């Protein structure tokens, strides 16, 4: 998903710190921790046809 | 409504035709202009230009489309056969059998003037022959006629008459027409499928 | 895999076969037809086959021409073959006194191991397939029509007939899928009989150039 | 004597058109013409009488020729 | 037996009376029937009068009352599968969507 | 419109006319009928012979 | 007073027949206007086209 | 996230779409398979597809994969199959010649002027068709005689 620092509101990517995985800002010094599972499924359209034809 | 959704239809084959025109006028120019160099020689193989070969023999067999009377076969038989019927009856011959059927064309075809002529129109002649001749046999059997001439009705000599000089004059025709079929060599080969094609 | 690998495999060798025959070398009918069983029966597994040396020929001999002559077929294990392989297998050839070869390549050759194949020497022919042209007949399609090599006395006899040069003939590209399958030279001329329509069939000639 | 015994129908038209253009130029006649002002109908009268005294000379691609006279080739 | 037509009479193709006269008699002859079809034709038509009026394009009671009954039944079917489309599912044909 | 497709393959003759056509079925079909002004002005060099 | 029949072949593609009568009698009788200009114009020297 | 789902993980690159096509003979339904791709050696190698009757439209696809005759045999087939589409006939000896001409140096040669080019020798043309200025320079550089043939 896409998530903004509370701070300045620029995107924040995840990186690695001295214990934990944590979202940060590129240019402000906020952070923020993973505690638990996080995810984002996008559910691809699955190919529903059997093309039988004629 | 109906009227312009008719006056749609029409503006829509109005301006087809418009481009249909210069596109076909463009690709006319482009094939004329690279197929007019190509000409039918007198060893019957068309030849460019410069003098490399095409083709050996034009179309395969050599035979001109312009004269080409059946769908893509020089000759329809039964038409042939039935028209050489139709202008020369003999009454005063009597009806052949199979084997004086196929006995007379062997013998026919044998002779020089056919020798000249491409082994697939003999083979196809003889094709023909046989199958009339298989024809006339089905008849025969069907009625009862027999091949002595000496059958009591007379009008079961109609049902499939043929006779050796309706045979000759068929085989005579068919070969007259296979010759003057052929490609006469000089034709401007490449033009006329240049325009047959982009017509 | 272990079945389409190994139906592929058999696959590549009937056609070698057919191709070795029609290029006139001696194969056995047993060879040229071989079921499927017979080939599990020779080897049934992926790595119980060795693709290297396992189903490399050199029974391959023209045996119309001369039993003397000697060809090879080669089956590189490596998707793409580099100029080692190569080497190996030309050396190999220096070793066996064989001129002929064929290297059935599994996904390609190398820019640079093409260009050497190109020059090792006219005396080493060596001639590049991959597996996936073998893998069906060329000669059985229908659209390919029937060719055979002239030689050199047929190819005199329809010069004369035509009162012909040889570079007025149609030409045919050596790199052609049918002239790499008979694997023919610049120079040669080859007969093609195109099915007509009709029972009859069009005969025309071609020269490799 | 291999080609085509059939006088095709470029030979003829050529051949009626040397043959028109001598005629209209004082050549001699050879068909005993009955009113005929127009020299192309002189020259089809001599062509159905296989009076033209013109020789066609068929060229191979090679360079290899052979003649033919127009009395002897067929028309039709 | 039958009738003249562009079958036969036509520039359509083969088995035409004029493409049989060519093939088999030359093309003076073939000439010769054009220019005489050409001559005669005209005559008959001319002397027997053919001419096509409103009424010859008008319709009939039959023809009214049938139409208004296809119109009636196509309607309603066209109004059937359009329900059918709208509001649940219609039978997809193969190959292509419901629309 | 340049010189070989305007002047050289395809190009402007004399001894040509140019006019509307009308049918006339009296006519043989290897026959056209042309006006007398027409040919008035189109002429033929015929050579004088015996 | 146009009658629609099919009358002598000769108006076989969209071809029609007309009535010498009615010609004569002044149908379709049509005038062309056309129109030829000349100037006459005094130059930069004193003198005049005459 | 942008490019694994658009990862290949089965079937022919080049092949963007295969349909199960059937022919509802009255003797038997028989299947056939058309494909919408640019890939002919691929599908003929696949198993269970009858490689030696597989035909395609793309006349270099076929000629790079099977020999320029079997490109002269499609070019045939596809152009009476198009005319035919038509319902306007066209005697095969004229297809039939232009297909020899398209694969008569061993290469398919179009009828651009690229292909003719290629096919045709005498300057004039060249000049005449397409490209005047640059066919006659390149002509009175090389010194080219051009004969009257
Ligand atoms: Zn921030």
């Amino acid at each position: 998903m896409l998530l903004f620092c509370p701070g300045c509101g620029n995107g924040l990517i995840v990186e690695e710190g001295q214990r934990c995985h944590r979202f940060a800002c590129n240019t402000c010094p906020y952070v923020h921790n993973i505690t638990r599972k996080v995810t984002n499924r996008k559910y691809p359209k699955l190919k529903e046809v059997d093309d039988v034809l004629g | 409504t109906e009227f312009f959704f008719h006056t749609m239809a029409g503006r829509e084959g109005l301006v087809d035709t418009a481009v249909k025109t210069a596109e076909t006028g463009y690709m006319q120019r482009r094939l004329v202009k690279s197929l007019e160099d190509l000409c039918s020689q007198y060893d019957l193989t068309v030849r460019s230009s410069t003098g490399d070969i095409i083709q050996f023999i034009y179309g395969g067999d050599g035979l001109d489309p312009a004269a080409m009377e059946g769908k893509d076969e020089p000759l329809e038989f039964k038409r042939v056969l039935d028209n050489i019927k139709a202008v020369f009856p003999c009454p005063s011959e009597p009806a052949l059998s199979k084997n004086e059927l196929i006995l007379t064309t062997e013998s026919i075809m044998k002779k020089s003037e056919f020798l000249c002529c491409q082994d697939s129109f003999l083979q196809e002649i003889k094709k023909f022959i046989k199958g009339v001749s298989e024809k006339i046999k089905k008849t025969r059997d069907k009625y009862g006629i027999n091949d002595n001439g000496t059958t009591e009705p007379r009008v079961l000599y109609q049902l499939d008459r043929i006779t050796p000089t309706q045979v000759e004059k068929f085989l005579e025709t068919c070969r007259d027409k296979y010759m003057r079929a052929q490609m006469e060599p000089g034709s401007a080969v490449g033009a006329l499928c240049a325009q047959s094609i982009g017509e | 895999d272990d079945e389409e690998e190994t139906y592929r495999l058999w696959k590549i060798r009937k056609t070698i076969m057919q191709l070795c025959h029609d290029r006139g070398y001696l194969v056995t009918q047993d060879e040229l037809d071989q079921t499927l069983e017979e080939f599990k029966a020779q080897s049934g597994d992926k790595p119980s086959e060795g693709r290297p040396r396992r189903t490399d020929l050199t029974v391959l001999v023209a045996h119309n021409d001369d039993p003397t002559d000697q060809m090879f077929v080669f089956f590189p294990e490596e998707p793409k073959v580099g100029i080692k392989t190569i080497k190996v297998y030309c050396q190999r050839m220096q070793e066996e006194n064989i001129t002929r070869a064929l290297i059935v390549v599994q996904q390609g050759m190398t820019p640079s191991a093409k260009q050497s194949l190109v020059d090792m020497a006219p005396k080493y022919i060596l001639e590049q397939f991959l597996q996936q042209e073998l893998l069906i007949n060329i000669t059985e399609h229908e659209l390919v029509p029937e060719h055979v090599v002239m030689t050199k006395e047929e190819v005199t006899e329809l010069l004369a007939r035509y009162k012909l040069r040889e570079n007025q003939l149609p030409r045919i590209q050596a790199g052609d899928p049918v002239a790499r399958y008979f694997g023919i030279k610049r120079g040669q001329v080859v007969k093609i009989i195109r099915p007509s329509e009709t029972a009859g069939r069009y005969i025309t000639y071609r020269l490799v150039q | 004597r291999i080609t085509t015994p059939y006088m095709t129908k470029y030979e003829r038209a050529r051949v009626l058109g040397t043959r028109a253009l001598q005629i209209a130029m004082c050549a001699p006649v050879m068909v005993e013409l009955e009113g005929e002002t127009d020299p192309l109908l002189i020259a089809m009268k001599e062509l159905k009488a296989r009076k033209i005294p013109i020789i066609i000379r068929r060229y191979l691609p090679d360079g290899s020729y052979e003649d033919w006279g127009v009395d002897e080739l067929i028309i039709t | 037996s039958g009738s003249m037509d562009k079958g036969t009479l036509g520039s359509g193709s083969k088995n035409n009376i004029f493409y049989i006269l060519l093939r088999d008699w030359g093309q003076n002859e073939a000439a010769d029937a054009m220019s005489r079809l050409a001559r005669l034709a005209p005559v008959y038509l001319s002397n027997r009068g053919f001419s096509i009026g409103i009424g010859d394009v008008t319709p009939g009671q039959g023809l009214l009352k049938a139409k208004y009954e296809l119109l009636n039944a196509g309607y309603k079917k066209c109004d059937e599968y359009i329900e059918a489309l709208n509001t649940g599912k219609l039978q997809q044909q193969p190959g292509c969507t419901a629309e | 419109q340049g010189r070989f497709r305007g002047n050289l393959s395809g190009k402007r003759v004399d001894f040509s006319g140019r006019t509307v056509i009308s049918p006339d079925p009296n006519l043989r079909i290897d026959e056209v009928a042309v006006p007398v002004h027409v040919a008035k002005i189109l002429t033929f060099p015929e050579k004088v012979n015996k | 007073t146009v009658a629609v029949m099919s009358y002598s072949g000769y108006d076989i593609e969209d071809a029609l027949v007309l009535n010498k009568a009615s010609l004569d009698r002044g149908f379709g009788r049509c005038l062309v206007y056309k129109n030829a200009k000349c100037t006459l114009k005094r130059y930069t020297n004193q003198t005049f086209d005459k | 996230k942008e490019d694994l789902p658009k990862v290949v993980v089965q079937g022919i690159p080049e092949v963007s779409r295969a349909v199960i096509h059937i022919d509802e003979q009255s003797g038997k339904e028989k299947y056939k398979l058309l494909v919408e791709g640019d890939n002919l050696r691929a599908v003929m190698a696949t198993h269970g597809v009858k490689g030696t009757r597989t035909t395609s439209n793309n006349t270099y696809e076929v000629e790079k994969t099977l020999g320029i005759e079997a490109a002269r045999t499609t070019i045939i087939n596809e152009i009476q199959y198009t005319m035919v589409n038509h319902g306007m006939s066209i005697d095969r000896r004229h297809v039939m010649l232009l297909s020899d001409l398209m694969t008569y140096k061993g290469e398919v040669l179009g009828i651009t002027r690229f292909g003719l080019a290629k096919m045709k020798e005498s300057v004039l043309m060249l000049a005449s068709f397409e490209k005047t200025a640059d066919h006659l320079f390149d002509a009175a550089y090389f010194g080219q005689k051009d004969s009257v043939c």
